[PDB]
C-alpha cells in the first residue's frame, strides 16, 4: 500500500552520464533540452550586446 | 541469447512498413529536393534579374554558347536519369545486382556529364567569359556551377549507395536508399532541363 | 492540471520513446479526456455553442 | 503526435550540431582584428561587397 | 593634365573626401594627409582597391579596385597636382609601365628581397603575421608596377623604400624576383603554401598519418 | 627441382648450424593482430627507410661553411655566397637525378618518423603498456622518441639554410647562451667559438648521419628485442588472460601482413615524397645572420618548443651582475617534459601502487584518470604547436598577433584543465555505455506494443535471457562491447557472385554456409579453450 | 599493377625530361612534374605490391 | 496520407494565384516590367509545394487509409513494428565538424581549407550513411 | 549473434578502497579511477595564482591582464564553489 521512494529525487546523476550523450545522443529530448541551452547561452550573447 | 530478441533480418530495416505507410525515407528526400529547388530559384532570380538588365543582346559579344557539346550532355543527363529509373525498377526487386549495374551506369553518365560541363567551362573561359569578367559570365558560371556541385553530390551518393549495398544483403532499407538517391538524381536533371531551356534555347 | 495534447499523457519525466501507456485519442486534447473522463461527454456537448 | 522519436533522429543530431557550429564561426568574427561583420542585420548588397 | 586633374578632382570629391580633407589634408582620426604621397601611393593604394577603405580597423585589406585604370591615373595625377610627390611608372606609350618594370638579374633581387622584403613577407614571397591584427599581403596578386609602387611608398607599417635606398633598378630586380617566386611552379610536387614546416607538418598528420593507422586497422583487427 | 634444392641448403644450414630449435621457436611465436600494435612498427618502418635514403644522401652531401658561389643550374642563387652544405643541397635537389625525390622521401619519413612515434607513444600510454612487465621498455623508447626529434633538428638544420640556420640560431646559440653556470661555455664547445662557427655543420653532420642514428639504432634493437622476449602484450578478449598471447604465429601471417605493411608504408612515403613538396631550400637562400623570413617554425616535433619559446611571459631574473635568460626557462621546460615522460610509468606506479606483472593492456576509458592525463598532455603539446604556427595562424585565419599570443598564454593554463575534465568525464561515460550495452543489451528499431502504444527499442540481450524479456547482465571484462546489431551476424549477407553480376544460387549458397560454419567454428574453439582455461 | 608501376618508375627515371629548366623556358612544365612522377610510380609500385600482399 | 497532401495542394493553388498576380502586375504597373527576383522566387516556391503535395497526393492514392489517417481509430489498431530509428550515433557531430571546416574555408578564402573540409564532409557522411551496415570484420 | 562473452583475471594494486567506488566510476577496478580532490583545488590556485602572474610581464594593453583576471576568477570561484560544496557536503 506504501511505495519505497527516495525522500528527494537525484540531484544531478552519476559523474559522466551526460557527455557521450551529448556527443552521441539521438533522443529527441535531449537533443531539444541542448537547443534550449545553447539557444539562451546566445540569447545572453546577444543581449549583452544589446547592453 | 536464445535466439535473437528483435526477430528482425537485418541490424537496419525500413524505417516505416512502405506497403501500407509511406516510405518515410521517400518523404524526408522529397521535402529535401523540394527545397533545393527553392535554393536553384535563388540562383535563377540571380540569372533573370542580371539578363533583364543587358542592352538587349544577353550574352555578350565575348561569349558564344557552346551549344554543340551543350545538347550531348543534357541528352546524357537524361540518359541517366533513366537508366537511374531502371536501376529503381531493380531496386524494388530483390536484384541488388542489377541495381548495382543500372546505377553504375547511370554513375558513369553522370561524371560523363560533369566532363563535358568542365571541357564547355574550359572552352568558355579561354574565349573571355568568366565569372569575374561579366555579369553574364558570372551568373551563367554561378547557377551551371551549383548544379555541377549537385551533380557531383548524386556521383557521391550514387557511389556510397553502392558501397554500402556491397557491405549489407539487399534490404527494403536498402531499395528505399536506392529509390531515394534515383529521386535526387531526377530532381537534378530536371534542374538542368530547366537550366539548359534557360540559358540555351531562352537566352 | 487540466492538461491536453497527449504531452501530459506519459510520465512527467517522458520514458525513453517518450510513452508507455497510449490513450485512445479521441480529440484535440487527449490527455484531458484521460485524466477528466466525466468532461469527455462535457467536451462534445458543449463544444458547439460558443 | 504520440510518436516515439523524429523521422531522423540522427538528422535532427545532425542539424543540431549544424547549428552550433555555424553560430560559432559566424561570431567568431569578434576575434578577428578587423571585427564581425559592420553591415546591418539586413545586410544589404553594396555595403556587402569585398 | 586639365581634363585628368579635373576628373580626379571629381572622383576624389565624392569618394574620399570624409577620410581627407577637402584639400587632401587627412581629416584627423579618419585619413591621413594626402600631400606629398604622389601618384605612386594614389596608383598603388587605389588599384588594389584599399582606399575606398569602408573601416578602421588595425590593417587595411586588399580589395577588388573601387576605381578602372584610367580613373586611377586621374586620382593619382590630382594628388601629384595638389602635393608633388612619387609617381608611377611609365613605359613610351604612357600606360603604367609593368613588362619594363621586371629587372633582369633575380640572384641579386633574391638577396635584396630576402635581406627586405623576407623580413616579413616569406622566403617565396608569401604572407606573414605583424603585431596587433597586421599582416603582410601576399605578393602573388601584385603586378609588376604595384610591387614597384609597394616598394616606392611604404603603405602602413611597411618601411618606404625611397628611390636612394632602392634604385630603379634594385626595385626593378626584386619586382623580378617577386614575380618569378610567385608564378614559379613548386619543384617537387604541390608546393604547400610557402610556410615550410607548418603545412608540411598537417599534411604528414593528416594525410600520411591517416594513410597509415587506417592502412593499420585494414590489415590489423579490432578488438 | 627448387623443392629439393631448397631440403639441401636446409640441410646443409642445420647440419652446419643447430637453428631448428630456435627457427622453429620464433616461427611459432604468436602477436596479437591488433591495429593498434601495428602503430609502433610504422615507426620502424619509417626509420628503415629513412636509413636507405640517408646513406643516399651521404653520397651527394658536402657540410662544412665553406663560402663558395653556386655558378649552378638554379638561376635564382648564381653568385650568391653560401656554405658548401648549401650548395651541395642544392645540387642534389637539380643536379643529381632524383635527388630532389630522394632528399623529399627522407624528410617526409623523418616526419612520418617523428608522428608515428607519437602515435605509438599515446597508444601504449592510454592503453597502459608500459606496466610492469615494462617500465624499461618505455624508458628506451622515450630516449628513443627523444633522440629521434633532436636528429630531425639536426636533420634540416644540415643543409645550411635561411629557415634551417635561424633555427640554429635562436634553439642551439641562443638557449645554449642562455644557460647559468656553463651555457656560454657549452654555446662554444659545440660551435667551436660563436654561433657562426665553421665546424658546425660537419659537427652536425657526425652527429646525424652516424652517432644519433647509430644510438637509435642500438635503441631499436633494444626495444624490438624487449617486445620479442618480452611477449607482445595484448586486449582483454574472450579467450586472452595474462598468462598468454592469442593471436597469429609468426612465420604464416604475421610476417606476411608485417612486410605488406612495410610495402604500403614505403609506398605513401614514396607519393609524399613525389606528390607533396618538402622543405623547398631552393626558395630559402643561404643562411645568413641578417636576412630572416615571417614563418621560421622547426619542424612539428620542435614546434612544441617553439610554441612555449612564445607562450613564455618574457620572464628574467638578475642575479649578481648575472643575467638569466627567459630562453632559460625553455631548457628547463624540456627537462621537466622529458624528466616527466622519461620517468611517467614509475610516478604511475608510485601514485596508484599498481606493482604487479600486468600483461592485459587496459581500454583507455577503463583509467579515466590516465586517460584525462593523457589528453591534457596532448591538448597542451597541440596548444604549444600551434602557438609556434601562431605567426601562420594569424597571417591565414585573421586573428591578432597579439591575441593568438594571449590565446595561447591563457590556454597553456586553461585549456588543460578543461581537456582533463571532459575526457574524464568521457571516459566515465563510455564506462557507462559499455556498462548499459551489457545490462540491456545492443539496441535496434522501435516497435509499438500490441495491446497500449508503448514504445520500445527491441534491444539484443549479449548473453543468457532471464525468464522473463530481460536478460541476465553480463560483468565487463575489459574488452569492447557490439554498440551496433551492425558489427553482429544482422543484415550481413550480400551476394557473393561479383559487383557486376551474380554467382550461381550453388556456389553462393556453398560460400555463405561455409563462412558461417568458419567463423562459427572460431567462436567455438576460442569459447572452448576459455572454458578450459579456468574449469 | 605494382609491377606495371614499377617498369613505369624505370621508364621514366631513364627516359624524362628532368634537370632544372629555368622559369619561362619551354620545358619547364615537363621538369615541374618530373620528381612528382617519380614518387607517384614508385609509391603505386610499392604500395600496390602491399596492398596485393595484405589481400 | 490525404489531408496533409490537401494542405499542400492549398498551398501551391495560392502560391502559383501569387506569382500570376505578381507577373502580370509588374510587368506592367512597375518600372521595370516583371521584377525577375521576387516572381521567380513565387514561381518556384510553388514549384516547392507543388513536388511536395504531387508525391503526398501520389502516395495517398497508393495507400489504404492508415490508423493515423484514420478517426476512431483504437491504439492497438497502430501497434506492432515500427521501422529502424537509429540509436546513438556520434558521426552527426563529426559531419558538422567536417561542414564548418569547409565553412571556414570558404569564409576565409584558404583552397587547402577548403578541400580538407570537403574530404572530412565526405569521409564523415560515408560513416553516417554506412554506420549500420558495416560488415562484422572478418578477419 | 557472432560474440562471447569475455572473462579477465587482471592483477588487482593501495587496495582500491579508500577514493572513488564502482557506483560513481563503473571500472574502479579496471585502473586508475581516482584523482584526489586535494590536487585538483590545489592545481586551480596554481592556475589562477599562474594567470594573475603572467599580468606581470611585457605588454603595454590591459585588455589582456583584464582577460586572464577574468579567467583566473572564473577558476577560483569554481574552486571555490566546488571547495564549499563538498565541506558543505554537496549542498546549495
Ligand atoms: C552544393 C551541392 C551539393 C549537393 C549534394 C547533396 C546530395 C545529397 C542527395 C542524395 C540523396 C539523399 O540524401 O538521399 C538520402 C539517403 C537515404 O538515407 P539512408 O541513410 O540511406 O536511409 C537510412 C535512414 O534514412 C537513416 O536515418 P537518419 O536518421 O540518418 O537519416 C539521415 C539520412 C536520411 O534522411 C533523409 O533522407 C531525410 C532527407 C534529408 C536528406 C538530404 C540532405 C542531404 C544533403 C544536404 C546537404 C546540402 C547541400 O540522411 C543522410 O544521410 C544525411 C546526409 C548528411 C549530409 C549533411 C551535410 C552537411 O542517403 C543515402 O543513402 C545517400 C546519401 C549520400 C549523400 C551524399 C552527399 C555528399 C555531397 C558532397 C559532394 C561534394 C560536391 C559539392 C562540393
Ligand atoms: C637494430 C634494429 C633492427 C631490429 C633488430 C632487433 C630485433 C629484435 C627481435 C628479437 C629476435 C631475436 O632476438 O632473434 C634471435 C633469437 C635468439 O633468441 P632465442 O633463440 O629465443 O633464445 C632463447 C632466449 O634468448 C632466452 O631468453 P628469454 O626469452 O628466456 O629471456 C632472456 C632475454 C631477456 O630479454 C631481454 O632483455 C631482451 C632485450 C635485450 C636488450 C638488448 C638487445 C639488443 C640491443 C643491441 C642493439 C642492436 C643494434 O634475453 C634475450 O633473449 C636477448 C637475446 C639477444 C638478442 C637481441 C636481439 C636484438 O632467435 C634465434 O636464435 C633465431 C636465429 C636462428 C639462427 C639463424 C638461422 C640459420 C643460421 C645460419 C647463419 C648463417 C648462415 C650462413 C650460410
Ligand atoms: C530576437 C531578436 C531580438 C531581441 C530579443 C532583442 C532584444 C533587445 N534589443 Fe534588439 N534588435 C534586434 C533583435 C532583437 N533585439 C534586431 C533584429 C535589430 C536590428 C539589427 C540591425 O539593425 O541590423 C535590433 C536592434 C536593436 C537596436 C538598434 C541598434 C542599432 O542598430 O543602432 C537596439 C538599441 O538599443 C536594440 C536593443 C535591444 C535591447 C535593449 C533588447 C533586450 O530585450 C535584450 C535583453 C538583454 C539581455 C537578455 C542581456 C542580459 C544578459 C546578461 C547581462 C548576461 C550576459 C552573460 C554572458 C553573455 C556570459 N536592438
Ligand atoms: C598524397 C598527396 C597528394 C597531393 C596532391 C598533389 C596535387 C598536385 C597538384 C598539381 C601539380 C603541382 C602544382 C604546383 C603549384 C602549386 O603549388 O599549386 C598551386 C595551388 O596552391 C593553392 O593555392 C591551393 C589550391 C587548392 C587545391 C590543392 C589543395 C591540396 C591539399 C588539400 C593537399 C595537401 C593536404 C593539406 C591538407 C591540409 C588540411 C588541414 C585540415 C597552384 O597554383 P596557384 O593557386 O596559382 O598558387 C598561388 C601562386 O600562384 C601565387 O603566386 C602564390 O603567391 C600563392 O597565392 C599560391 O597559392
Ligand atoms: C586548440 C586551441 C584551443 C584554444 C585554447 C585556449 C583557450 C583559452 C582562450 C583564452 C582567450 C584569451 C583571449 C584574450 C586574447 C588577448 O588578450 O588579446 C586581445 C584580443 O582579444 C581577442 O581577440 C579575444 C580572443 C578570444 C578567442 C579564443 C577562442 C577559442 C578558439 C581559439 C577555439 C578554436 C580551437 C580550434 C582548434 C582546431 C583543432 C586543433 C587540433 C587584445 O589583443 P590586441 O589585438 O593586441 O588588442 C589591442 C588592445 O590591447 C589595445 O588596448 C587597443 O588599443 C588596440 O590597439 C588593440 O589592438
Ligand atoms: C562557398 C564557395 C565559395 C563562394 C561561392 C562560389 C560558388 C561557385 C560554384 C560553382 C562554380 C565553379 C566553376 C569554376 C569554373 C568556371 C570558370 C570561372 O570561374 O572563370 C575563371 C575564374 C578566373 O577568371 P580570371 O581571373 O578572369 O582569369 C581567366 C583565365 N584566362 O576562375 C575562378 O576564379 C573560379 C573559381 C571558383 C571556385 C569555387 C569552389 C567551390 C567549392 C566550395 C566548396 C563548398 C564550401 C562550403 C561553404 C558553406
Ligand atoms: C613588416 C615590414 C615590411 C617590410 C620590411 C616589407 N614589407 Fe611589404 N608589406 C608590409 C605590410 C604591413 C604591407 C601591407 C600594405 C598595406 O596594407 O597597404 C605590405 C605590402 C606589400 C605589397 C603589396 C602587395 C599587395 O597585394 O597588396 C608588396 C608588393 C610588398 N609589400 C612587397 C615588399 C617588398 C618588395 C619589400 C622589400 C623592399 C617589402 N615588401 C618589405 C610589410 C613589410
Ligand atoms: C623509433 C621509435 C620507436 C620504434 C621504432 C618503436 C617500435 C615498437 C614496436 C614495433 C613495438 C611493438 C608493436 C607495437 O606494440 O605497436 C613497440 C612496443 C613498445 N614501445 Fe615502441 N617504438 C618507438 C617508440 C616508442 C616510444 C616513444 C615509446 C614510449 C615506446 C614504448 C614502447 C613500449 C612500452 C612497447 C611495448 C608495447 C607492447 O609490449 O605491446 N616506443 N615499439
Ligand atoms: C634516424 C632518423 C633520421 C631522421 C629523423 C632524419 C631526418 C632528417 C631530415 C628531416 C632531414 C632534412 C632533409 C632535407 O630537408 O632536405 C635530413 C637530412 C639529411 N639526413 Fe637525416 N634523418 C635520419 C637518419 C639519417 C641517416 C641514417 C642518414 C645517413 C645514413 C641521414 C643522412 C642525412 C643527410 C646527408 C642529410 C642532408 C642531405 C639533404 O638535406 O639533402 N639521415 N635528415
Ligand atoms: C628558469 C629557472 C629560474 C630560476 C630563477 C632564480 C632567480 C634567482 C635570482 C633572482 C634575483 O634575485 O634577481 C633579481 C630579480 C630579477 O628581482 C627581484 O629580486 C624580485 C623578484 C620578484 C619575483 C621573484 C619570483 C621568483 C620565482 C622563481 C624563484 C621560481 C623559479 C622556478
Ligand atoms: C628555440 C625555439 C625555436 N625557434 C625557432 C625559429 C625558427 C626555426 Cl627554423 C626553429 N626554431 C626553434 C627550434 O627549432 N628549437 C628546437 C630546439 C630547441 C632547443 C634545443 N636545445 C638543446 C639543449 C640545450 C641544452 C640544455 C641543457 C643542457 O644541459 C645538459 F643537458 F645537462 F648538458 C645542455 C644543452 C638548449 C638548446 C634544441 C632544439
Amino acid at each position: 500500500e506504501l511505495e519505497a521512494r527516495r525522500p528527494f529525487p537525484e540531484r544531478m546523476g552519476p559523474k559522466g552520464n551526460l557527455i557521450y550523450k551529448l556527443i552521441t545522443t539521438t533522443d529527441h529530448k535531449l537533443i531539444g533540452i541542448m537547443y534550449c541551452v545553447v539557444c539562451f547561452a546566445f540569447f545572453l550573447v546577444g543581449g549583452l550586446m544589446a547592453l | 541469447m536464445t535466439s535473437a530478441v528483435g526477430t528482425s533480418g537485418t541490424a537496419i530495416t525500413s524505417r516505416v512498413h512502405s506497403l501500407n505507410r509511406p516510405n518515410m525515407v521517400s518523404v524526408g528526400t522529397i521535402v529535401w529536393l523540394s527545397s533545393e529547388l527553392m535554393f536553384f530559384a535563388g540562383l535563377f532570380a540571380m540569372y533573370f534579374t542580371a539578363r533583364a538588365q543587358a542592352g538587349g543582346a544577353w550574352p555578350p559579344e565575348p561569349t558564344e554558347l557552346n551549344l554543340a557539346l551543350a545538347v550531348p550532355v543534357t541528352l546524357v543527363l537524361i540518359a541517366s536519369s533513366f537508366t537511374c529509373q531502371m536501376g529503381v525498377f531493380a531496386a524494388e526487386r530483390g536484384d541488388v545486382f542489377g541495381l548495382r549495374r543500372w546505377y553504375v551506369i547511370t554513375f558513369l553518365m553522370g561524371l560523363f556529364f560533369v566532363l563535358g560541363q568542365g571541357y564547355e567551362y574550359i572552352h568558355l573561359v579561354e574565349h573571355g567569359t568568366t565569372i569575374p569578367g561579366s555579369a553574364y559570365g558570372s551568373v551563367f558560371y554561378l547557377a551551371t556551377g551549383f548544379h555541377g556541385l549537385h551533380v557531383i553530390g548524386g556521383l557521391v551518393a550514387f557511389v556510397l549507395l553502392l558501397a554500402r549495398t556491397k557491405m549489407s544483403k539487399f534490404t527494403p532499407a536498402q531499395a528505399t536508399a536506392a529509390i531515394v538517391v534515383s529521386y535526387y538524381w531526377h530532381f537534378v536533371d530536371i534542374v538542368w532541363i530547366a537550366l539548359f531551356a534557360t540559358i540555351y534555347f531562352v537566352r | 492540471g487540466y492538461g491536453n495534447s497527449l504531452e501530459w499523457a506519459t510520465s512527467c519525466p517522458p520514458p525513453r520513446h517518450n510513452f508507455t501507456e497510449l490513450p485512445r485519442i479521441r480529440s484535440e486534447r487527449p490527455a484531458f479526456e484521460l485524466h477528466y473522463p466525466h468532461m469527455v461527454e462535457r467536451m462534445r456537448a458543449e463544444a458547439h455553442v460558443g | 503526435i504520440g510518436a516515439p522519436d523524429v523521422a531522423f533522429p540522427r538528422l535532427n543530431a545532425l542539424s543540431f550540431w549544424l547549428f552550433l557550429f555555424g553560430a560559432l564561426i559566424a561570431i567568431a568574427g569578434f576575434i578577428t582584428p578587423g571585427g564581425a561583420a559592420d553591415f546591418g542585420w539586413t545586410a544589404y548588397s553594396p555595403l556587402t561587397d569585398a | 593634365q586639365s581634363a585628368l586633374l579635373r576628373t580626379g578632382k571629381q572622383l576624389f570629391e565624392t569618394s574620399c573626401v570624409s577620410c581627407h580633407g577637402a584639400n587632401l589634408q587627412g581629416v584627423p582620426d579618419r585619413g591621413p594627409s594626402l600631400i606629398g604621397t604622389g601618384e605612386a601611393a594614389v596608383y598603388f593604394q587605389v588599384s588594389t582597391g584599399r582606399m575606398p577603405a569602408m573601416r578602421g580597423e588595425a590593417q587595411a585589406p586588399s580589395k577588388p579596385p573601387h576605381f578602372d585604370e584610367s580613373q586611377i591615373d586621374a586620382l593619382g595625377a590630382y594628388v601629384q597636382a595638389n602635393g608633388g610627390g612619387p609617381t608611377v611608372p611609365r613605359d613610351d606609350h604612357g600606360a603604367v609601365a609593368q613588362e619594363s618594370l621586371i629587372g633582369g638579374d633575380v640572384a641579386r633581387g633574391g638577396d635584396l628581397f630576402r635581406l627586405n622584403c623576407a623580413s616579413c613577407h616569406n622566403f617565396t614571397g608569401k604572407g606573414g603575421a605583424l603585431s596587433s591584427g597586421k599582416y603582410a599581403p601576399d605578393l602573388g596578386d601584385a603586378n609588376p608596377a604595384q610591387i614597384y609602387t609597394a616598394m616606392l611608398t611604404g603603405p602602413q607599417n611597411m618601411p618606404k623604400f625611397s628611390d636612394r635606398q632602392l634604385t630603379p633598378d634594385e626595385k626593378r630586380d626584386i619586382v623580378a624576383y617577386v614575380r618569378e617566386s610567385a608564378e614559379t611552379p613548386s619543384y617537387g610536387g604541390y608546393g604547400l603554401g610557402g610556410f615550410g614546416p607548418a603545412p608540411e607538418g598537417m599534411a604528414m598528420w593528416i594525410i600520411g598519418m591517416v594513410a597509415a593507422i587506417g592502412v593499420a586497422m585494414w590489415i590489423g583487427s579490432r578488438a | 627441382d627448387f623443392a629439393k634444392l631448397a631440403a639441401a641448403q636446409g640441410d646443409a644450414i642445420d647440419s652446419r648450424y643447430h637453428p631448428s630449435a630456435a627457427v622453429r621457436r620464433q616461427l611459432n611465436k604468436v602477436f596479437p593482430t591488433h591495429w593498434s600494435f601495428l602503430l609502433g612498427e610504422i615507426a620502424l618502418y619509417s626509420f628503415i627507410i629513412l636509413l636507405l635514403t640517408g646513406v643516399w644522401l651521404t653520397l651527394f652531401f658536402d657540410p662544412s661553411m665553406a663560402h663558395v658561389t653556386y655558378d649552378g643550374v638554379y638561376q635564382p642563387l648564381r653568385g650568391v655566397q653560401m656554405s658548401r652544405a648549401y650548395e651541395t643541397a642544392l645540387d642534389i635537389s637539380f643536379e643529381v637525378r632524383g635527388g630532389l625525390f630522394v632528399r623529399q622521401v627522407h624528410h617526409w619519413a623523418a616526419l612520418m618518423f617523428a608522428a608515428s612515434i607519437m602515435v605509438h607513444l599515446a597508444r601504449i600510454f592510454f592503453t597502459g603498456a608500459f606496466r610492469r612487465p615494462r617500465e624499461a621498455n618505455w624508458v628506451i623508447g622515450s630516449l628513443l622518441l627523444i633522440l629521434a626529434m633532436f636528429e630531425g633538428f639536426f636533420g634540416y638544420s644540415l643543409p645550411d639554410d635561411l629557415l634551417s640556420g635561424t633555427g640554429i640560431r635562436a634553439a642551439l646559440s641562443g638557449i645554449t647562451m642562455g644557460i647559468p653556470v656553463i651555457g656560454t661555455w657549452m654555446h662554444w664547445a659545440l660551435f667551436g667559438g660563436d654561433f657562426p662557427g665553421e665546424i658546425l655543420i660537419p659537427r652536425l653532420y657526425a652527429l646525424h648521419i652516424l652517432l644519433i642514428p647509430g644510438i637509435i639504432l642500438a635503441l631499436i634493437g633494444a626495444h624490438l628485442a624487449l617486445v620479442w622476449f618480452q611477449k607482445h602484450t595484448q586486449f582483454p578478449g574472450p579467450g586472452r588472460t595474462e598468462t598468454n598471447v592469442v593471436g597469429v604465429r609468426v612465420m604464416p601471417v604475421f610476417a606476411v601482413k608485417s612486410g605488406a605493411f612495410f610495402a604500403m608504408i614505403t609506398g605513401v612515403l614514396g607519393l609524399m615524397g613525389g606528390l607533396l613538396t618538402i622543405n623547398p631550400i631552393w626558395n630559402l637562400g643561404p643562411y645568413k645572420p641578417s636576412q630572416v623570413s615571417a614563418g621560421s617554425q622547426p619542424d612539428f616535433y620542435m614546434m612544441w618548443t617553439d610554441g612555449l619559446i612564445r607562450l613564455w611571459p618574457a620572464w628574467e631574473f638578475y642575479p649578481f651582475g648575472h643575467t638569466i635568460p627567459q630562453g632559460v626557462w625553455v631548457a628547463v621546460g624540456m627537462g621537466l617534459v622529458f624528466a616527466l615522460l622519461i620517468a611517467y610509468p614509475f610516478i604511475e606506479k608510485k601514485v596508484t601502487g599498481d606493482d604487479a606483472h600486468h600483461n592485459l593492456l587496459q581500454r583507455p576509458r577503463d583509467v579515466p584518470v590516465r586517460t584525462a592525463i593523457g589528453s591534457m598532455a596532448i591538448a597542451l603539446y597541440l596548444l604549444l604547436t600551434f602557438a609556434c604556427m601562431n605567426d601562420i595562424i594569424a597571417l591565414k585565419f585573421h586573428i591578432s598577433l597579439n591575441a593568438t599570443t594571449w590565446i595561447g598564454r591563457i590556454g597553456m593554463v586553461v585549456l588543460p584543465a578543461i581537456v582533463y575534465f571532459v575526457a574524464y568525464r568521457w571516459a566515465i561515460s563510455l564506462q557507462r555505455s559499455d556498462r548499459e550495452v551489457l545490462e540491456h543489451g545492443v539496441e535496434t528499431g522501435i516497435i509499438k506494443r500490441l495491446p497500449h502504444g508503448a514504445y520500445v527499442e527491441l534491444h539484443q540481450p549479449l548473453g543468457p535471457v532471464d525468464e522473463h524479456g530481460h536478460p541476465i547482465p553480463l560483468e565487463y571484462a575489459g574488452a569492447p562491447l557490439p554498440k551496433r546489431m551492425n558489427k553482429l551476424g544482422s543484415g550481413g549477407a550480400p551476394g557473393t557472385g561479383s559487383f557486376l553480376f551474380p554467382d550461381p544460387a550453388v556456389e553462393h549458397e556453398a560460400l555463405t554456409e561455409a563462412a558461417h560454419a568458419s567463423e562459427h567454428k572460431s567462436l567455438t574453439a576460442l569459447k572452448e579453450h576459455q572454458d578450459r582455461i579456468h574449469g | 599493377l605494382g609491377g606495371l608501376s614499377g617498369l613505369a618508375l624505370l621508364l621514366v627515371f631513364l627516359f624524362w625530361p628532368w634537370e632544372y629548366q629555368p622559369f619561362g623556358s619551354e620545358g619547364e612544365f615537363l621538369y615541374s612534374l618530373a620528381t612528382p612522377l617519380y614518387g607517384l610510380t614508385f609509391g603505386l609500385s610499392i604500395l600496390s605490391i602491399g596492398i596485393g600482399a595484405v589481400l | 496520407m490525404h489531408i496533409e497532401a490537401r494542405l499542400f495542394e492549398i498551398l501551391t493553388a495560392f502560391f502559383a494565384l501569387a506569382a500570376v498576380v505578381y507577373a502580370v502586375l509588374t510587368a506592367m504597373f512597375a518600372t521595370g516590367g516583371v521584377e525577375w527576383a521576387g516572381t521567380t522566387a513565387l514561381v518556384l516556391t510553388t514549384g516547392l509545394t507543388l513536388i511536395t503535395g504531387t508525391f503526398f497526393r501520389f502516395v495517398a492514392r497508393r495507400l489504404d487509409t492508415r490508423p493515423e489517417d484514420y478517426e476512431d481509430a483504437e491504439i492497438s489498431d497502430g501497434a506492432g513494428e515500427l521501422g529502424f530509428f537509429a540509436p546513438h550515433s556520434w558521426w552527426p557531430i563529426l559531419i558538422s565538424l567536417s561542414f564548418s571546416t569547409a565553412a571556414v574555408g570558404a569564409a576565409l578564402w584558404l583552397p587547402w581549407l577548403i578541400a580538407a573540409g570537403v574530404a572530412f564532409v565526405i569521409t564523415s557522411v560515408c560513416g553516417l550513411v554506412f554506420e549500420y551496415y558495416w560488415g562484422p570484420e572478418k578477419h | 549473434m557472432s560474440s562471447t562473452q569475455d572473462r579477465s583475471q587482471l592483477d588487482p594494486e593501495v587496495e582500491r578502497h579508500t577514493g572513488v567506488d564502482v557506483e560513481d566510476v563503473p571500472s574502479a577496478e579496471w585502473g586508475w579511477s581516482h584523482m584526489p580532490i586535494g590536487v585538483m583545488h590545489i592545481g586551480g590556485l596554481l592556475s589562477a595564482a599562474f594567470l594573475l602572474v603572467m599580468m606581470r610581464g611585457n605588454h603595454v594593453g590591459h585588455v589582456e591582464d583584464w582577460f586572464l583576471i577574468g579567467f583566473a576568477a572564473v577558476i577560483v570561484a569554481l574552486v571555490g564553489r566546488n571547495w564549499w560544496l563538498r565541506r558543505r557536503g554537496w549542498i546549495r
